């Protein structure tokens, strides 16, 4: 639908504005591994919008700092915090190393507050 | 600078972090109920841990109730029969079929687990 | 021959194997801080236990601190509203990105897990 | 509408929604075992836990025996015994290797896990 | 037919199923690693649990030691200094290299978990 058209010198601009997908297209795919009312259930999280956080700055904090930020972040009422759309794995901070680090403040935030905890 | 406490300060979902709620605030929560057309129950533990999904069901959803006094009524019937229990209102939606509202409506008395609001920064 | 205690004996990280500080000692230890442009920081906790990696932070890191008395007034003020806490007193260093020194300032009166410096050995 | 309480109301397998045992029911069940040619045996333990697989016997499984009254005086010295186990009497077939029936006929008085029949419901 | 109580009887490895060692039975064993050539060592601690490999050496092993009275002295100053922990007289062959006798000089005076000979069995 998009591969080739954009390009064609016979027009000037093109912008695809909307897709009709049918049921039996639809149907061929897996779709979303959850979905709204499963998540909810999953987090067993109720009657309001959920609260996150992308911790900052985008970039340049280690491990260890991260998972400090996160803790500090979730034990005061957010449900949530995430890594930055950037932050992979860097130089400053090794993607295992944070990963460990913020599975400990998750489990710190959530004892503390009694209430489920994410990153 | 006020700093937030991480002694005794467990909160229980949402309205938590409000001042507790009146009478007339749970009536009117009530009435947010009945005026969606959603289905009110009432469910109850000895203990509340975020790990723990499941709580005991008071009797059954109220379906088909519209009448806010009823609720009402329900709650002080639950609370009644286990006055030392945690105690919820919830309310279902059975065409998105999920939990839509949920609040706490009782807490045990020998709980010093949680602060109350103007004890939660120091 | 004495015999080093199993019994009672827990320790808690730098300087806890020598004998515990005087007020002078924990002012030269922050004069170390300051004449080295280090971000001084406070934290605290109920328990300590070695596999717990936090503690929560008493308010914020006091980036742009050349202080001392100021140090000194924190350690005051979060000792006096977490008088039964474990409390201790570390420094980071921005450039390394890591915590570059750090001890206890306050153990809980409670606790009788650990020994006096004498006791340590029978 | 009834609630069936969550609530310190543990049962133990066979029999346990009945109101508790007479000693005339007991007997009517080792007339049971006897009439079907089945081993009487007893067992106990200190506590009881569903995911506990074996107590502890008593002596040995009564084989050959065909004497209620046997049956009867080994309950009344199990008990003796142990005046605060669980104490239970179990039946085996050796033609199936299987346990064939099996009841409670004591529980430690210091437990209040478990509730009177009429107060399973609220 | 007595039967073997499964309350509070706990063991504790060689020599826990006889009666409890005089001074002189515990002098005859200490001859023994003498006459033998092996090292004598106590070990200590504040519990005993069968999933616990190892405990805390009192000073060292008496490498060289071959008098008896030596190695008496030290379980009296074992047991002086820990007078509320379980102490066992251990020995070491340097040959096979492995501990060649074991048992139990000392348990706490606390302790209700095991039972004295005559009541082992009801
Ligand atoms: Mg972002």
């Amino acid at each position: 639908i998009v591969g080739n058209v954009f390009g064609f010198k016979a027009l000037r601009a093109l912008r695809l504005e909307d897709l009709r997908i049918p049921p039996a297209y639809v149907k061929t795919f897996v779709g979303p591994p959850h979905g709204i009312q499963v998540e909810r259930d999953k987090l067993n999280k109720y009657g309001r919008g959920l609260l996150g956080c992308t911790i900052k700055p985008k970039l340049g904090l280690s491990a260890k700092n991260y998972g400090r930020a996160v803790y500090e972040c979730l034990r005061g009422g957010l449900d949530f915090t995430k890594d930055d759309e950037n932050v992979n794995s860097q130089p400053f901070m090794r993607w295992r190393d944070r990963f460990l680090f913020v599975a400990e403040a998750i489990y710190k935030a959530q004892a503390e507050t009694g209430e489920v905890k994410g990153h | 600078m006020m700093v937030w406490t991480p002694v005794n300060n467990k909160m229980f979902e949402t309205f938590s972090y409000l001042p507790p709620l009146t009478d007339e605030q749970i009536a009117a929560q009530v009435d947010y109920i009945v005026a969606n057309g959603w289905i009110p129950c009432l469910e109850f533990a000895e203990h509340s841990n975020p790990e723990e999904f499941y709580w005991t069901m008071w009797k059954l959803p109220m379906f088909g109730c519209r009448d806010p006094m009823q609720v009402l009524r329900e709650i002080v019937a639950c609370t009644k029969a286990f006055p030392d229990a945690y105690v919820r209102l919830v309310a279902f939606d059975n065409q998105k079929q999920v939990q839509i509202m949920g609040f706490l409506v009782q807490r045990p008395k020998t709980a010093r687990d949680f602060q109350p609001a103007n004890k939660r920064s120091v």
